[PDB]
């Protein structure tokens, strides 16, 4: 058969 | 305490004022909301018009405190929702957090760095926008040293986490000759001895090779697989989450790209992937067997012979239905692609039952994956003239009960191969 296919911020904390 | 607690209104009042270090005490004063975990009043700050303020602090050579300060609290405005990193783009923020990359001030380039990867961080468009002012050289010569372990431990953390950011999203995926630009230090930082600069590495080849067989490619041919496995059985867990989903994109390409994963000693790793305790592992593991064993019948191969069909029937047996459903495809794929003996193999491991059993689910997808795997069996089965002793160890594990009742179905695909089965196997 064939394939099958399938934090970004950060806040500065003390 | 002196810059502790302020009220938005004489954060605006000290900012307002033509005072440079009356300005630097109201901006640390709103560096230090903002720095507050418990609902920082990041819409007020905005509302209050500190953000051109802010940037413009960003250019105060003179006064560095201030330059740091500013950033720190852009740089928490920016970790938001998409409003509020738009709100830090609308007022020229990354042009001039660009410009402070060069500073002589490591904690203010670091800085720098960290709000630059909040904005790529919100999306494609923001990210190519931050690539488009040119962010990636500044930051990649902040890398380019000898050896990676006289950088700061922090700072170093930062810069692969902004970078895996440039190299995350997709509609579109990153420029390529962004993605070309940024992979040779990507591999110099995959092979640094800190765990979180090799999550956050891991992270972003999985983003590179998640997309076509060309973006795949360009990963592979920089020769990291073997070190991707090699962090596959680490012990940390956030290392090893990523470097399986690497492992995973790469083997959905082709089956070159597939076999260089092999070759690299990767299925030696599955027996402890495909019973990991963390279900996110076992699924993952699994789809990514279910794509090795939709290769080649040599590739298959090695599956059997690193005595990993054991394994997919253990998971099939008994596992988080997500991972038995990734089991169900994996099975599908080898009874499709594979030989004979590889398909009679297949019955001999006991595949039979704990497939029969999972024609209970209500999940119409894995019945049809199920039906078409069984067909597949039984077409093996005729070329040996023992389809009938497939049909008997079928009914005696309950399997016939279940196929006989799945022509009720209510899905038309469904009924349809139910009595295909019935009629010319069981008649």
């Amino acid at each position: 058969n064939r394939k099958r296919r399938g934090m970004p911020k950060r806040q500065r904390i003390p | 305490q002196g810059t502790v607690n302020w009220s938005v209104e004489d954060i605006v009042k000290g900012i307002n004022s033509n005072n440079l270090e009356s300005q630097l005490q109201a901006t640390q004063a709103a560096r230090k909301l903002l720095s507050r975990e418990k609902q920082p009043p990041i819409d007020n700050i905005i509302r209050a018009g500190l953000i051109p303020k802010f940037v413009s602090f960003l250019g105060k050579t003179d006064c560095s405190p201030i330059q740091f300060e500013s950033a720190w609290a852009l740089t928490n405005i920016a970790s938001g929702t998409s409003e509020q990193t738009k709100a830090v783009v609308d007022g020229g923020a990354i042009p001039a957090f660009i410009s402070l990359l060069a500073s002589p001030h490591a904690h203010i380039s670091e800085q720098a760095v960290w709000a630059l990867g909040n904005i790529a961080g919100d999306g494609s468009a923001f990210r190519d926008l931050v690539i488009k002012h040119g962010a990636i050289d500044p930051l990649l010569a902040l890398l380019a040293v000898p050896d990676l372990s006289t950088l700061a431990c922090g700072y170093l953390r930062n810069l692969t986490w902004t970078l895996s950011n440039l190299c995350r999203n997709k509609n579109p995926a990153p420029p390529l000759d962004a993605v070309e630009q940024i992979l040779p230090t990507l591999v110099r930082l995959l092979h640094h001895n800190d765990p979180e600069v090799l999550a956050d590495s891991c992270w972003a080849i999985s983003y590179l090779t998640d997309g076509p067989n060309e973006r795949i490619e360009m990963v592979v041919k920089k020769g990291v697989v073997p070190q991707l496995v090699k962090l596959l059985g680490a012990t940390e867990l956030p290392i090893v989450t990523p470097a399986l989903r690497a492992i995973g994109n790469i083997v959905t390409g082709t089956d070159e790209q597939t076999q260089k994963v092999i070759d690299a000693g990767a299925l030696a790793v599955f027996p402890s992937l495909l019973t990991n305790p963390k279900t996110n592992i076992q699924k993952e593991a699994t789809w990514t067997m279910s794509n090795i064993t939709a290769g080649r019948q040599d590739q298959i191969q090695q599956v059997v012979n690193h005595g990993l069909v054991p394994f997919l029937v253990g998971v099939l047996s008994k596992a988080d239905f997500k991972t038995q459903k990734e089991a169900a495809w994996a099975i599908t794929n080898y009874t499709s692609g594979g030989t004979v003996e590889q398909i009679v193999y297949l019955v001999h491991c006991g595949i039979i039952e704990p497939l029969m059993n999972l024609l209970s689910a209500k999940d119409t997808k894995i019945i049809q994956v199920i039906l078409d795997a069984i067909s597949n069996i039984f077409q093996a089965a005729e070329k040996l003239g023992e389809t009938e002793k497939l049909s008997i160890m079928i009914e005696e594990c309950g399997g016939l009960d279940k196929i006989e009742a799945l022509q009720r179905h209510e899905n038309e695909s469904v009924y349809k191969a139910s009595l295909n089965l019935i009629e010319k196997y069981f008649s």
